[PDB]
């Protein structure tokens, strides 16, 4: 009787839309696990309705569906490639259970009740690759996206890039520099000077906040304080003053960077991404800006 | 032992009743019809409703370019809500057309002799930030494109006073251009009655970390004329290390 049951788990666990592959390596629970996670999605896309290794492979990061109770009822595929979870191995699971706690009343003021949601949560990893769950490493999650009624938070997890170890290519639109924890320059290429019109020689003893338009500063406050907590960040768009009138418009990616033999902080590295020209060209804001 | 038991009931259960032409009976079945009767009803029913779970977390779109031409090969309707932008629009288009002149040198490069990702401003001349994210595949951008986001005037100040910024409303504010206040400091526009006025209320912006604090008092305008003026101020402190900064104000003419 129980052939039958076995026999049956299994033949269930092959179409459900998912490999063989995979569908071949399920206990029983996850057969059930997945089954409903699998119906319950289903709805809920309903719910908001009224050939795609494209969208898997064009995204640098993956798409979360989460209930209120915390309970991630559905995550797409390439999870694996960035968090080296498998979808298998988490849908039906507790989101508290794979994150960082001190994380977690964060990620509740976010599950619950304007419904934009954007915030940034350590998330277990275990990936050279592929590591096993006993040595697994918190990986830093820019999670933005929606809730929903019921209750429910549809995300979508970026992982933010670590400097040293990069996948994609860099533009000339695109500085990169290097800060002590106080955000004091300690370090910068020379794409500055072509790009906001600085010699890098000039930033040392800088804290970058003499050069954040006034109007920046807190949003930047905040930024500086998660990655910290948290270890990296990417701020919103915000203006730095150039070497004279006016600034440009910019975004920054910061991580943490760490003393490999010595495991305490090092820098904050900056992957810092210029978005426009520079904007008011006779206009002077900072003292520096008048020289000359 | 046994709660392994408890939950696969529940699972029997919860399950059991999502799936509608089983959840429309009186009486509820077995352990296997439950479950063949789930499967024969999945293989009657992730594909393009992939791509609108991608536009509601994401505000996101997909697009195909030629990184030849920068023609638009392909573009997902999803690029309308995004973009206010019909598809007809970015067909017989290329990607150069559809961001910010300024723009155009970041995407000669992202298009060039693996796996790409930008920031770019494209039209709806007015312009939004996108995030496109993509690869390149057999010679073309596979990619997503994702969205997110006088009476007074403010100023900043070192501890003594000096101005160190201040914007560019100031000239409407007090007739001065930026560059004749910035680097001088601030109680030199005051009248004399009211600096020890001004000075004791640095002290205290400074003595209490954070709060914010207003003064009133004249002004010396461009025109050399005493402005009432309240400026409200609080320190700004490093969020690491929890040591002033500067101090921001902001001066609004009363
Ligand atoms: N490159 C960029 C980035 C963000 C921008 C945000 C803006 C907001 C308001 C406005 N009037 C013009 C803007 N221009 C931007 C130009």
């Amino acid at each position: 009787r129980r052939s039958k049951e076995t026999e049956v788990f299994y033949e269930l666990a092959h179409e459900l839309p998912l490999p063989h592959s995979v569908s071949s390596h399920l206990d029983k629970a996850s057969i059930m696990r997945l089954a409903i996670s699998f119906l319950r999605t289903h709805k809920l896309l309903s719910s908001v309705c009224s050939m795609d290794n494209l969208y898997l492979k064009a995204l640098e990061g993956f798409i979360a569906v989460v209930t209120q109770d915390g309970d991630m009822i559905f995550l797409s595929e390439n999870i694996s490639k960035f968090m080296g979870l498998t979808q298998v191995e988490l849908t039906g699971h507790s989101i508290f259970d794979f994150t960082h706690p001190c994380d977690h009343e964060e990620i509740r003021e976010n599950l619950t009740l304007s419904t934009e949601r954007d915030f940034f949560m350590r998330m277990k990893c275990t990936v050279g690759r592929t590591v096993n769950l006993k040595s697994a490493t918190w990986k830093v999650l820019h999670c933005t996206g929606q809730v929903r009624v019921l209750s429910c938070l549809i995300i979508m997890c970026e992982p933010i890039q670590h400097p040293s170890h990069m996948d994609i290519p860099l533009d000339s639109k695109t500085f990169l520099s290097r800060h002590s924890m106080d955000m004091k320059f300690t370090y910068c290429d020379d794409r500055i000077l072509e790009l906001i019109g600085y010699h890098p020689e000039e930033l040392l003893g800088r804290s970058a906040y003499e050069f954040y338009h006034a109007l920046d500063s807190e949003n930047m406050t905040k930024s500086h304080q998660n990655l910290c907590t948290k270890g990296q960040v990417v701020s919103g768009q915000y203006r730095m003053l150039a070497k004279h009138g006016g600034y440009v418009w910019l975004e920054t990616q910061g991580t943490v960077i760490y003393n490999p033999r010595n495991l305490q902080p090092q820098c904050i590295m900056c992957v810092n991404y210029v978005l426009s020209e520079i904007e008011k060209n006779d206009v002077v804001f900072s003292m520096d800006q008048t020289e000359s | 032992e046994r709660r392994r038991r408890n939950k696969m009931t529940a699972y029997i259960t919860e399950l059991s009743d999502m799936v509608p032409t089983c959840s429309a009976l009186a009486r509820k079945p077995d352990k296997l019809t439950i479950l063949r009767m789930a499967v024969s009803h999945m293989k009657s029913l992730t594909d393009q409703e992939l791509k609108h779970l991608i536009l509601e977390a994401a505000d996101g779109f997909l697009f195909i370019v030629s990184c030849e031409t920068g023609r638009v090969v392909y573009v997902s309707d999803s690029v309308t809500p995004v973009l206010n932008q019909p598809q007809s629009e970015w067909f017989g288009s290329t990607l150069y057309d559809q961001v910010h002149p300024d723009d155009v040198d970041k995407l000669r490069e992202q298009l060039s002799t693996s796996r790409r990702s930008f920031i770019c401003r494209m039209r709806c001349p007015h312009f939004v930030v996108v995030h496109c994210t993509g690869y390149i595949k057999a010679f073309c951008l596979v990619a997503i494109g994702r969205l997110q986001v006088p009476t007074e005037f403010i100023s900043r100040h070192n501890i003594e006073g000096i101005f160190t910024f201040v914007d560019h409303r100031c000239v409407a504010t007090v007739g001065y251009q930026p560059q004749e206040l910035l680097g001088k400091n601030i109680v030199e526009f005051c009248h004399p009655e009211d600096q020890q006025l001004l000075r004791d209320s640095f002290q205290q912006v400074v003595k209490l970390k954070g709060q914010v604090l207003s003064v009133m008092f004249r002004f010396r305008s461009k025109t050399r004329e005493w402005l009432w003026m309240r400026t409200s101020s609080f320190t700004f402190q490093n969020p690491y290390s929890d040591e002033i900064e500067y101090i921001i104000c902001t001066n609004t003419n009363v």
